[PDB]
RNA sequence: UUAAGUGAAUAAGGGCGCACGGUGGAUGCCUUGGCACUAGGAGCCGAUGAAGGACGGGACUAACACCGAUAUGCUUUGGGGAGCUGUAAGUAAGCUAUGAUCCAGAGAUUUCCGAAUGGGGGAACCCAAUAUCUUUUAUAGGAUAUUACUUUUCAGUGAAUACAUAGCUGAUUAGAGGUAGACGCAGAGAACUGAAACAUCUUAGUACCUGCAGGAAGAGAAAGAAAAUUCGAUUCCCUGAGUAGCGGCGAGCGAAACGGGAAGAGCCCAAACCAACAAGCUUGUUGGGGUUGUAGGACUCCGAUAUGGUAGUCUGUUAGUAUAGUUGAAGGAUUUGGAAAAUUCCGCUAAAGAGGGUGAAAGCCCCGUAGACGAAAUGCUGACAACACCUAGGAGGAUCCUGAGUACGGCGGAACACGAGAAAUUCCGUCGGAAUCCGCGGGGACCAUCCCGCAAGGCUAAAUACUCCCUAGUGACCGAUAGUGAACCAGUACCGUGAGGGAAAGGUGAAAAGCACCCCGGAAGGGGAGUGAAAUAGAUCCUGAAACCGUGUGCCUACAACAAGUCAAAGCUCGUUAAUGAGUGAUGGCGUGCCUUUUGUAGAAUGAACCGGCGAGUUACGAUUGCAUGCGAGGUUAAGUCGAAGAGACGGAGCCGCAGCGAAAGCGAGUCUGAAUAGGGCGAAUGAGUAUGUAGUCGUAGACCCGAAACCAUGUGAUCUA
RNA sequence: GGUAGCGGAGAAAUUCCAAACGAACUUGGAGAUAGCUGGUUCUCUCCGAAAUAGCUUUAGGGCUAGCCUCGGAAUUGAGAA
RNA sequence: AUAUCCGGGAGUCAGACUGCGAGUGAUAAGAUCCGUAGUCGAAAGGGAAACAGCCCAGACCACCAGCUAAGGUCCCAAAAU
RNA sequence: AGGUGUAGUGGUAGGAGAGCGUUCUAAGGGCGUUGAAGGUCGAUCGUGAGGACGGCUGGAGCGCUUAGAAGUGAGAAUGCCGGUAUGAGUAGCGAAAGACAGGUGAGAAUCCUGUCCACCGUAUGACUAAGGUUUCCUGGGGAAGGCUCGUCCGCCCAGGGU
RNA sequence: CAAGCGACUGUUUAUCAAAAACACAGGUCUCUGCAAAAUCGUAAGAUGAAGUAUAGGGGCUGACGCCUGCCCGGUGCUGGA
RNA sequence: AGGUAGCGAAAUUCCUUGUCGGGUAAGUUCCGACCCGCACGAAAGGCGUAACGAUUUGGGCACUGUCUCAACGAGAGACUCGGUGAAAUUUUAGUACCUGUGAAGAUGCAGGUUACCCGCGACAGGACGGAAAGACCCCAUGGAGCUUUACUGUAGUUUGAU
RNA sequence: AGAAGGGAGCUUGACUGCGAGACCUACAAGUCGAGCAGGGACGAAAGUCGGGCUUAGUGAUCCGGUGGUUCCGCAUGGAA
């Protein structure tokens, strides 16, 4: 028989405007412009789930080094001392007792120091 | 399709300068109302099996029926003068409420005429019975002669 | 086509003729005919019954492939002289129609 | 106080989200109409004026439909039984139980143009002759009839020119055009195309043109097919077979007979000879006679005036049938609702549970359906009768007959599947040119032998092809961008000098109940009030998408360079399919669209303004492989017949497989090569096939879709311009 | 009023023949042909090339081979390092 | 842990750069033509500022976990002023 | 039925496999005025095509299961048709003189009347052939047409006129 | 005032060329005895002409003035045979 | 058979702006002359020529906004307001500069620099701007028109046989 | 140069049927070949010889010519 187009066609429009709700101007209106931004946002997005794990382990470093230098000691001796200690806490952790609970990230900074005259 | 549609000869524009996408027909068939590209044609659906494979068919069907017990065999049906409130009472004294095929022998014709207008019975002569006829009843409603006759016939 | 290098059939020459009076014969072997009782008379009509040979075309030809194991009294267009033998040494009999 | 520092809020406009509108007409549902077919009907109409038109006819009439100055109808025969005066309302005026409207059969009327046909003409107009009638005192005016051309036959007149003949006048007779855009036969006859170019060839004897048809046509009753020994007109279907063959032996082209089916049917002339008549012993007319190949007939003998047959006729009679019709079972409540057929409850009818309609989905409300029944009239068919028309057996051969400028041959073309080829068979043009029963033709050059037939005369039903129309239906066909170009006033509007091209455009509601009245406004249009179940169903009227346009505002935005997102993220505003929620987003990191085409494109290559719809590997027949099922050394039927447009049954002709090898004779589990028991090739040893389904791919077809410049063949144009 | 497309007409320009004339217009053959350009619409999973040789009126086309894929058979295991 | 062999289905016959070995060229060319290896093609990720063909390395996915490669560690900008 | 272990899971041309969704058919089993399809919204589910469930709209039909058949899936073809944007409130509004008073009217630069002014005058006058074919006259009208406006018109309506 | 080209008036590429191009009067060659040659047409029938060599067709040249040389082997034409 | 008369750097002369003379302050053009005529030449005529030409060419007089070198004035458009209202184009665009990079010429990539938001009148450097599927060039075993001692045919013409 | 170069005698193996197995190769082709049989040349014999030191000296099919032939011969014998 015949098949017309129906409305399976509007349907699958209508999937990739919503989408590109908050896309500006007709990229959240045009189901063309539309389309090409949800492929470009999904090449970002995947993307950027590996980067967001750089940019994380990024900001923990530096934080950890302001927090290392404040007790005399450079990030890369502390990380050094840290494992010469057994110490397997991570950057996450360091850089969360960093800000939170310095009294106990000066007392690792403490034994990784004490691990380096050894 | 493109010659079967009314006119189209001409060549709607000249090929090149116009700026317009070059076309040869208005009824070429990205055109409105142009022609259907394929599309149906008329053509026969129907292909015959082995005879072998039509025997065995026709033969599982029967043996199917059997195997589950819906195949209720009478010895006669019987009716003086064409009544469908009889035939549904022997429905009735059968105890068959779901879809019947009444297989009759040839020349009974009111039970014929009593059983059809029934809107659960099919009605079948011995000699003219398919496979599609047994496997869409429920039950086979079979008289004795008519029996007879499809063993003659298989 | 092979894009106009010369094709493989211009290459090679036409060979041979047909006979307008050529005749081929319907072949018959032995195991065919341990299918008969013994003292059956085997007949172009017979074989045609027995859907052994359909299509006789110029006549039944009788070959030696098999082994033959019963005594029959064969009647065919042609005989093999293999078939002969076989036929004959088993107390048959042959008889050209 | 002073200094230094930090520092919100604000938006002219804009962004995102959300809400509500407008525009538009997608989507869904629906359908007036289409598409493909099946069964039957009918396959022609015209000088007795056709097809197709023009102009007219109504109480008002622009259009359509109907009709034709007897005009929106007349008579008549049947059917039908209460309304009717079409679409189309409205008023108006009428008709109808003394039977209207309506329906079917048969008649009457049927202006003008158009073959048109008294003459003319730029179709639907103009202008005559002759006769009769009529108007007027009369002329003028009006009415009816007849008057084309050619053909056939007859008569009469009648030239050069004697008789004649031709011509001429009249009568008689018959054609003249149109279609169904189909089917048939015949004349004439392309090109693009394929051959990967191209002249043979192919496309094709196709398209186109022209003639002639007929409901079918054509073919047809053996100078046949054959060589199993036989068959016994033709046509068509299956098969033979993609075989034999043809072929720049390329591309391609491609049989036939046998076998199986559908359907079947045979007959008349010419000649000899006889008789009659007429004419110049023959030489015509008529009638008889006669009709062929195991030769027939004439003729001469005898012997029967029977018996059978028919593809005869407005010959009646009869039956059936088509074209109007009649009759035709069975449901009420309850719940919901505007409405019930939905629902629940109990019932009933069914030879009817096909289908349609009805305020939603109805076997039981309506129209119907199964079934029964019906014909004044006119067709059509079948019988029966009548009438007409055909239909003799056997024996004899002395003689006579049995198709001539024919057969056939040379030359040139063509048709045969067969392209001149070794080319038979058939035909056309040209020239030559037989025999005739002790004869003649064919059996694929040719000869002999044998076999089969008997040309140069004609006719013939059925099985086959097609469908503009008519009737009843059908569809895993369309559902308004589809389906016919056209569901709708479409071959219209519109474009074009013309041939010719050619659209768009369906849906209120169950019912108009189509919004009285009021209010603003000149109106348009609104707001109320009403109608309605609903009017955000108000006529641009069902549903009402998107682009696009606007209004409101939760968050953000005036130091910022941004394919515009993404990841991280405060603040603010919100509360969900309750989910480790939603919207917005300062600020930070990262980041050059999609497609096509390319070595390589963000590309300063291509394509898309946007949104919506439509838009491209399909089908048929064949080849082949995988998978699957049935059967298996077997497998399987085709056409066709019966049957629901089904399954199925029958049908074994045929096809594949079971044996190969060889160019072939031929041999055969081998065979060919060869001197060879050799070696080697291909086979066997060392077996699986076949039917059907399904999928992949291929081949022939437009073959996945769109696109040339061009080529060819009919037509249309010199109203522009030379 | 006459001449019409295989044509006409041309104090001649390939000039005109109904607003494009080295050959009008229209309809048909006809869906001409197009080894060329463009386009060819849902998803996931497994595997995954080539841009080479030979021949070609062949060079941006094709054919066989090479390289990919799917299925199958089988051997004293024939492959790779 | 592939190889052949039999069969169904293809696609490909414009390649590019880099290293190395040659020719052609001026031991010019992002030149041209072979050989050889790689990458691109048909490969995202990290480095080379940007940068198909270079260096490191082959993305079935989730993680605000860890270790390394090339390359890096004064600030932009992660890590030794 | 699943479990463990090891290994593997970039990809164009292209091969293989397995599925999603669309319309229709058959059978079965169902849902619908207590509201079908369709539309719209939502923070929902699945590995993907995609699937539910609610609210609103809507007013009649439509799912599901198994099998079958397909005009079965669009974003690109300077694709076809329709609608609507952008450029924009932008170009343009087609060779020239008008002014004022009075009137008409809901409304007048634009209609009527008056006055003066200006333009053509081998004409922009008067006839007539062709061509057009009702455009002529009278009375009404202001939707559209008129490149603005309009009370006016070669337009529309109703009558008439050779 | 002067030079080129064309004698002149004319004609032409409607819509990019008006000219030195075409035409022209004049020149020359050649065909044609009339049912002429030439042309349209299968043909019939036409034009040429209701003309007749002082006419008609065709080629070339291009008012006028002065002039127009050499080559007949080749190719055509004509005659021979 | 070897070009005669006449003409000649020519509408013909490559070298070439030949050389000389004239005209100019200065002359690749123009005129006169010369003759090594690349490659004039006698009816596809040679040479000359009064008259003629919207013909080509050089010089001169007059004349001037052609120019030195631009200024002012009139009108129409542009501009502002009221009415009316298109178009080509357009992947979405919050659309800077430099140097660099890259399919080797980037508003968009890198680095740096500059830049508050929105317009209006102007100008055209860029958007390899728009318009047209390059016409040049090459290619396609494309097309068409034309030519001939290309091939194969053929109308016509002619000759013979019949 | 244990010749493949050079001379001489006799010769025709510059044989017929073939051919395990290899090389080359997309195909069509191309190349090498021991060995077997027939009948030989030279040589006393062993043995060598299916051209030449090796590798170029060539052209598919269609269509024709010529020679041979226990093949076919469109009813049959012939013929074509
Ligand atoms: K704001
Ligand atoms: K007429
Ligand atoms: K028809
Ligand atoms: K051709
Ligand atoms: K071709
Ligand atoms: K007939
Ligand atoms: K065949
Ligand atoms: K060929
Ligand atoms: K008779
Ligand atoms: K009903
Ligand atoms: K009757
Ligand atoms: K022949
Ligand atoms: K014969
Ligand atoms: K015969
Ligand atoms: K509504
Ligand atoms: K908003
Ligand atoms: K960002
Ligand atoms: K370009
Ligand atoms: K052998
Ligand atoms: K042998
Ligand atoms: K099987
Ligand atoms: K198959
Ligand atoms: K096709
Ligand atoms: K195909
Ligand atoms: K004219
Ligand atoms: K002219
Ligand atoms: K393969
Ligand atoms: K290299
Ligand atoms: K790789
Ligand atoms: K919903
Ligand atoms: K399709
Ligand atoms: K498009
Ligand atoms: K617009
Ligand atoms: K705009
Ligand atoms: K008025
Ligand atoms: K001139
Ligand atoms: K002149
Ligand atoms: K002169
Ligand atoms: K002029
Ligand atoms: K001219
Ligand atoms: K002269
Ligand atoms: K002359
Ligand atoms: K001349
Ligand atoms: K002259
Ligand atoms: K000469
Ligand atoms: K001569
Ligand atoms: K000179
Ligand atoms: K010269
Ligand atoms: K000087
Ligand atoms: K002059
Ligand atoms: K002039
Ligand atoms: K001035
Ligand atoms: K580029
Ligand atoms: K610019
Ligand atoms: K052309
Ligand atoms: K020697
Ligand atoms: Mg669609
Ligand atoms: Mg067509
Ligand atoms: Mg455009
Ligand atoms: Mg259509
Ligand atoms: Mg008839
Ligand atoms: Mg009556
Ligand atoms: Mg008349
Ligand atoms: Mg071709
Ligand atoms: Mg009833
Ligand atoms: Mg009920
Ligand atoms: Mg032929
Ligand atoms: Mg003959
Ligand atoms: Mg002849
Ligand atoms: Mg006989
Ligand atoms: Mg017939
Ligand atoms: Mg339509
Ligand atoms: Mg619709
Ligand atoms: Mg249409
Ligand atoms: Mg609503
Ligand atoms: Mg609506
Ligand atoms: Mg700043
Ligand atoms: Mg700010
Ligand atoms: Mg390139
Ligand atoms: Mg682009
Ligand atoms: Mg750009
Ligand atoms: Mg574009
Ligand atoms: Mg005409
Ligand atoms: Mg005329
Ligand atoms: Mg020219
Ligand atoms: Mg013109
Ligand atoms: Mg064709
Ligand atoms: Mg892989
Ligand atoms: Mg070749
Ligand atoms: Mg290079
Ligand atoms: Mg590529
Ligand atoms: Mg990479
Ligand atoms: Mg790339
Ligand atoms: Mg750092
Ligand atoms: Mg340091
Ligand atoms: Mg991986
Ligand atoms: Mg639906
Ligand atoms: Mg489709
Ligand atoms: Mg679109
Ligand atoms: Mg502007
Ligand atoms: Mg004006
Ligand atoms: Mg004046
Ligand atoms: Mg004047
Ligand atoms: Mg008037
Ligand atoms: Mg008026
Ligand atoms: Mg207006
Ligand atoms: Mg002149
Ligand atoms: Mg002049
Ligand atoms: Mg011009
Ligand atoms: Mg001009
Ligand atoms: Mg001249
Ligand atoms: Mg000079
Ligand atoms: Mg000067
Ligand atoms: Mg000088
Ligand atoms: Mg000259
Ligand atoms: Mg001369
Ligand atoms: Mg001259
Ligand atoms: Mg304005
Ligand atoms: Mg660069
Ligand atoms: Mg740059
Ligand atoms: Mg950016
Ligand atoms: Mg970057
Ligand atoms: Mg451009
Ligand atoms: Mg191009
Ligand atoms: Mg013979
Ligand atoms: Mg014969």
């Amino acid at each position: 028989a015949r098949v017309k187009g129906g409305t399976v066609t509007r349907k699958r429009r209508k999937k990739v405007l919503k989408l590109a709700k908050g896309y500006y101007g007709s990229k959240h209106t045009l189901f063309k412009s539309a389309k090409e931004q949800v492929m470009n946002s999904y090449y970002y997005a995947f993307r950027d789930r590996r980067q967001k794990k750089r940019d994380f382990r990024k900001l923990w470093i530096a934080r950890i080094n302001a927090a290392a230098r404040m007790n005399g000691l450079s990030y890369s001796k502390l990380m050094h001392g840290l494992k010469l200690a057994e110490i397997d806490i991570n950057r996450k952790m360091l850089a969360d007792l960093a800000v939170n609970d310095a009294a106990a990230f000066t007392a690792l900074a403490e034994q990784a120091k004490d691990a380096l005259s050894k | 399709n493109r010659s079967a549609v009314r006119g189209g000869g001409r060549k709607p524009w000249r090929q090149k300068g116009t700026g317009r996408a070059r076309q040869g027909s208005i009824r070429s068939p990205q055109w409105r109302g142009g022609g259907v590209v394929f599309g149906p044609t008329p053509r026969s659906y129907s292909y015959k099996f082995p005879k072998k494979v039509r025997r065995l068919a026709m033969k599982s069907v029967l043996s199917d029926k059997v195997a589950e017990n819906n195949l209720v065999a009478v010895e006669g049906l019987s009716f003086d003068a064409p009544k469908t409130k009889e035939f549904k009472q022997v429905l009735a004294n059968l105890s068959i409420d779901t879809k019947v095929l009444v297989v009759l022998e040839n020349g009974n014709d009111f039970a014929a005429l009593s059983a059809r207008n029934l809107p659960n019975v099919s009605v079948v002569t011995s000699d003219n019975v398919s496979v599609l006829d047994v496997v869409s009843a429920n039950k086979v409603l079979a008289t004795q002669t008519a029996l007879t006759q499809i063993e003659e016939v298989l | 086509f092979e894009g106009g290098q010369t094709p493989l059939f211009r290459r090679l020459p036409k060979r041979g003729f047909t006979n307008i009076n050529r005749k081929d014969y319907a072949v018959v072997n032995l195991d065919t005919l341990n299918r008969f009782e013994d003292g059956t008379e085997v007949t172009p009509v017979v074989l045609k019954e027995a859907g052994i040979v359909k299509n006789e075309k110029a006549g039944i030809k009788v070959l030696a492939d098999g082994e033959l194991t019963k005594k029959l009294t064969v009647k065919a267009a042609k005989f093999s002289k293999s078939a002969q033998e076989a036929i004959e040494a088993a107390g048959g009999s042959i008889e050209v129609i």
